[PDB]
C-alpha cells in the first residue's frame, strides 16, 4: 500500500489537499424549511464527501465493499466534526454554511434538536479552547473515516497507526514537551468518542423526520440513514 | 440499489 | 486533593485495589430459556452489578472530588459503557464467546433468541477479540475503565470540567508510564495509547446501541427491569 | 433517586 511509504509531512499535505469545499445554503425559520435547508446541504457535502474519502490515504487500497461500510459508518461524524471545526471562531453559534450560522435560540425551532444542538456547541467550544491546528483536524477526520467501522482490518489498523504518527509530529513540531505530546494526543482522540455519541443522537434524530415525513430527503441521504438502521 | 457503489466508482 | 499528588504506580494500585468482584447469574442449566428469561438474567445480573460500581466509582482518584449532581451525571451517561468494557476484559480469553457471568457464558447462536441482539452481541465480540489481538493488560484495563467513567460525560460558574481534565491527564501519563515499562518503544507508546482509546469510541457506539435495546425491552413491558435501572435508562431518553 | 441516594452513602 502506498500511504505507509510516505512520510509524516506527505501525509499532512496530502490530507490538506484533499480538503473538500465549504458548501453555501440555499439564498425566520420553521421546522420544516430549516430541515429542508439543512438536509439539501448534508445531501450537497456527501458527493464532496466521498471523492475527498478516495484521497484519504489508503483508503483506495480497501475493496468497494469495505469503501462502502466506512462511509456509512461515519458520514455523520465526518459532517459533524466539520462543523464543529468552521465553527470554531463563532463561539456560542453552529456555521453550517458562511450563509447559515445559527445560535441555541434557533435549536429549538425543531423539537429533539436542542440537545443535538448544545453537544455541537459543547464540542467546538472545546476544540476552541485546545487551539486545535487545521493539520490537526485532518487527521482527526481521517481518523474517523477509517476508525468508525472497523469492527462492524489488518491494514486500516496500520493506517491508523501512521496517523498517529502524523498527530505526534505535528505536535512536537509545535514545540510541545513529549508529555504534553501524548497528553494531547489523548485529549483529542476522546473527543472522538463524543462525536460519536452525537452521530448515534443525530442518526435517530433524522430517522424520526423521515419517519414523520416532514421534509423531502434524498434518495442517496436515505440510504446513508438506511444503512444504521 | 446503492447510489454510494456508483459515486465511489466515478 | 490527594488524585492529583498520585504517582502513575499510586495511580495503578489505587484503581487495582478498587475493581468491582465478578458476580454470578442466576442461571440454571436445566430450565430452558425464553428470550425473556435469559433477558431477565442478564438485567438481573447488570443491577447487582450497578450497586458495586457506584462504590466502585467513589474510590476513583478525583471523583469524590466532584458535586453529588456531577457523580450522578457521569454515572448515568457511563453504566453501560463500563459494564460493557468489563464483559469484553473477562471474556477475551473465551474466543467466539461472552462471559457474562462465570455461569453464564454466551456464543453466537443464544444471542439471536433475542432479537436486535445479533449486532450487539458482534461487536462486543469484536472488542474482545481486538483486546486479545493487543494483548491487553489488567493494568491498562483498569485506567481504560476509569477513563470512561470521567470522560463520557464530561460535556453533557463551575468551572470544575477542568478538574476532570487534570485527572485525566494523569491517568494518561499512567498509560505511557506502564507501555514504557513494559519495554515499548516512543513510538510504539503513542500508537497503542491511540489504539486503545479509539477503542473507546466504539464501546460508546456499542452503548447507543446497547440504552436502545433495553428502552425497546422496556416498552414491550415483558422483562422485570429493577427500579435502579429504569432511572438510569431513563436518564439517556432524557 | 436511586443513584443519587447511593452515591451519597
Ligand atoms: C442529520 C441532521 C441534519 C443535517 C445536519 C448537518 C448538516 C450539514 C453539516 O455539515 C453538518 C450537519 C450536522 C448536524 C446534522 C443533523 C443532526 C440531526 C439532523 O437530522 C437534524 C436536524
Ligand atoms: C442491556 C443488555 C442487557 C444487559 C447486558 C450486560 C449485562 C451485564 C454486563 O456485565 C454487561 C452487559 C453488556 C450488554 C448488556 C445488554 C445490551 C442489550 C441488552 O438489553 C441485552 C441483551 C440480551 C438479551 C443479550
Amino acid at each position: 500500500s502506498l500511504a505507509l511509504s510516505l512520510t509524516a509531512d506527505q501525509m499532512v499535505s496530502a490530507l490538506l489537499d484533499a480538503e473538500p469545499p465549504i458548501l453555501y445554503s440555499e439564498y425566520p425559520f420553521s421546522e420544516a424549511s430549516m430541515m429542508g435547508l439543512l438536509t439539501n446541504l448534508a445531501d450537497r457535502e456527501l458527493v464532496h464527501m466521498i471523492n475527498w474519502a478516495k484521497r484519504v490515504p489508503g483508503f483506495v487500497d480497501l475493496t468497494l465493499h469495505d469503501q462502502v461500510h466506512l462511509l456509512e459508518c461515519a458520514w455523520l461524524e465526518i459532517l459533524m466534526i466539520g462543523l464543529v471545526w468552521r465553527s470554531m471562531e463563532h463561539p456560542g453559534k453552529l456555521l453550517f454554511a458562511p450563509n447559515l450560522l445559527l445560535d441555541r435560540n434557533q435549536g429549538k425551532c425543531v423539537e429533539g434538536m436542542v440537545e443535538i444542538f448544545d453537544m455541537l456547541l459543547a464540542t467546538s467550544s472545546r476544540f476552541r479552547m485546545m487551539n486545535l491546528q487545521g493539520e490537526e483536524f485532518v487527521c482527526l477526520k481521517s481518523i474517523i473515516l477509517l476508525n468508525s467501522g472497523v469492527y462492524t482490518k489488518d491494514h486500516i489498523h496500520r493506517v491508523l497507526d501512521k496517523i498517529t504518527d502524523t498527530l505526534i509530529h505535528l505536535m512536537a513540531k509545535a514545540g510541545l514537551t513529549l508529555q504534553q505530546q501524548h497528553q494531547r494526543l489523548a485529549q483529542l482522540l476522546l473527543i472522538l468518542s463524543h462525536i460519536r455519541h452525537m452521530s448515534n443522537k443525530g442518526m435517530e434524530h433524522l430517522y424520526s423526520m423521515k419517519c414523520k415525513n416532514v421534509v423531502p430527503l434524498s434518495d442517496l441521504l436515505l440510504e446513508m440513514l438506511d444503512a444504521h438502521r | 440499489h446503492k447510489i454510494l457503489h456508483r459515486l465511489l466508482q466515478d
